[PDB]
């Protein structure tokens, strides 16, 4: 209990795949000091056609050009901040060399977890019920088949899961019958190749988790919402009224969620036609933005991501089959009040990240650590004169998201 | 993005103060490699050519 | 130390005093450069080559 050894003892550390496959192409370098709090980006446009058999026909209701916007801001500081004693500090950490390393792995820690959970937050898809875990080989083929389907070409299209499910997986392909190499690599190292079933399959255990958030009755819309391209061609959000719900619940809705309309139908972008799963019409589906209580007489103001486009005066921006209006059907997906944690399957161009540099402050001694790509900067001082020396490491991130309609969360179904 | 080597071997006694160092390392590599080779026979100025 | 409430550090000068006997060698050295020179053989040619 005198002697001791120099070498910290090993500790655990999480993964990072979610920042690597996320887009880091367009926006870097964006947010400078001529920029401002916000950037922007640009909107594809959308046509159509008309049907008349005449050809002096010069004067007719022709089409439209509205122009839409993507912007992308900064988030809240990442900040650790110790207060110590230096001579205690120093008795066997010369230079403080042996705090960074467990500062920068928490940094990124919080950053992924902070990315995952705006991902799930923003992300419209949904696929499957909660409930069921993923067991074969449909439940995630079933997402490269849908993203395909929907009408997504110029990108990569990837899926996360946790541990556990791709050693489901591994053990399902240990089954196989004639195909020497993929059953020996599963037996020994189990571990599944690149391309599963069209998208690539990634394994992580630092992913978000969440919780449902109690709900109860047959839910209905009350107000026929505002949906149209005018009014949505700038964020992709709108807010809902639904009724019929419980009397008065405090956190009726939380965030994440996934609402689903029965009667509305998802449309091939391109095509302008309805989707059909084999057996049965695909449904639309958005995600609750922020938590919302329920007041008396089941009333709850909701705002969600993803937007059921049915202008009638820009056929050409449509995206569900048919306008959502009074009196229709509604429901929320999974059980009551269970946590889970989501697996997520997206296109390289639904969120981007960045960073922003940070200018050495006056007067204070500072330095720069660089990890996985990421600048932290570390400033120390000595505020206080009862050997109260103070270092904080500061990073500052920026996020976007480009399309809702090109991800969210995927389960296995029964 | 900028991702480079991580060592930690300096910084040890010392203030880091400037934020663009990038390091970069080249790898050298030294493989047996089964090639084929061609025996031009000219008689005229030297006849064994490989 | 603390030193009625204050934080005055100890001085530290420095005499260097290591450095002369590694100039003097640096000096050395660079009076007298030496690089790679190439033998010949007991052959006709070698000369030439290793010209």
């Amino acid at each position: 209990s005198q002697i001791v050894l120099k070498k910290f003892l090993p500790g655990f550390m999480s993964d990072l795949v979610l920042a690597k496959t996320v887009d880091r192409q367009l926006l870097a370098g964006e947010i400078n000091s001529s920029t401002g709090d916000s950037v922007s980006f640009k909107r594809p446009h959308q046509f159509s056609s008309l049907r008349t058999p005449t050809g002096d026909i010069s004067g007719q209701n022709k089409n439209n050009l509205i122009s839409g916007k993507a912007t992308g801001r900064v988030g809240n500081y990442i900040t650790v901040a110790v207060e110590y004693q230096q001579l205690e500090e120093a008795i066997k950490l010369n230079q403080l060399e042996e705090i960074l390393a467990p500062v920068r792995q928490r940094i990124v820690t919080d950053l992924e977890t902070e990315l995952a959970h705006f991902m799930m937050n923003n992300g419209a898809l949904s696929l499957g019920s909660p409930n069921t875990p993923i067991t074969k080989w449909s439940d995630v083929a079933q997402t490269a088949s849908f993203l395909k389907d929907l009408g997504v070409n110029e990108g990569e299209n990837y899926a996360v899961m946790d541990p556990w499910s791709a050693q489901r997986l591994a053990d399902a392909q240990t089954g196989l019958h004639a195909s020497d190499q993929l059953v020996r690599t599963a037996w020994e190292n189990a571990q599944i190749p690149t391309n599963f079933g069209g998208i690539r399959a990634l394994m992580s255990n630092g992913l978000a988790s969440r919780t449902q958030g109690a709900f109860g009755g047959t839910l209905t819309v009350k107000t026929q919402p505002t949906v149209t391209y005018n009014a949505v061609k700038d964020s992709y959000q709108f807010t809902v009224t639904l009724t019929g719900a419980t009397a008065s619940v405090t956190g009726f809705l939380k965030a994440g969620d996934q609402v689903k309309f029965t009667n509305t139908y998802w449309l091939q972008q391109q095509t302008k036609q309805a989707l059909y799963n084999g057996a049965t019409p695909i449904s639309f589906t958005a995600t609750v933005t922020a938590d919302a209580n329920s007041d008396s007489g089941g009333d709850v103001t909701v705002t969600l991501s993803g937007v059921p486009i049915y202008d009638t005066t820009n056929p050409q921006y449509n995206s569900v089959s048919r306008q959502v209006e009074a009196g229709d059907a509604v429901s929320v997906v999974g059980t009551a009040s269970q946590t889970m944690k989501p697996n997520l399957f997206y296109n390289k161009f639904f969120c981007g990240l960045g960073s922003i540099p940070l200018p050495k402050l006056h007067s204070i001694d500072s330095a720069v650590a660089t990890y996985e790509g990421f600048s932290i900067r570390v400033h120390k001082y000595a505020d206080g004169d009862a050997n109260v020396q103070k270092m904080r490491f500061d990073l500052l991130p920026a996020y976007v998201c480009f399309n809702p309609h090109m991800g969210g969360q995927f389960f296995g179904n029964p | 993005p900028t991702s480079l080597d991580v060592t930690s071997m300096t910084s040890w006694e010392y203030n880091w103060f400037g934020a663009d160092v990038i390091y970069i390392a080249k790898y050298y590599e030294v493989r047996k490699e089964s090639v084929d080779v061609i025996s031009y026979r000219h008689p005229i100025t030297g006849e064994i050519a490989t | 130390t603390k030193l009625d409430e204050q934080f005055e550090k100890y001085p530290k000068f420095e005499i260097n005093k290591v450095a002369t006997e590694l100039n003097r060698i640096i000096a050395e050295y660079r009076n007298n450069r030496i690089t790679v020179k190439f033998r010949p053989g007991d052959r006709e040619a070698s000369e030439e080559l290793a010209n």
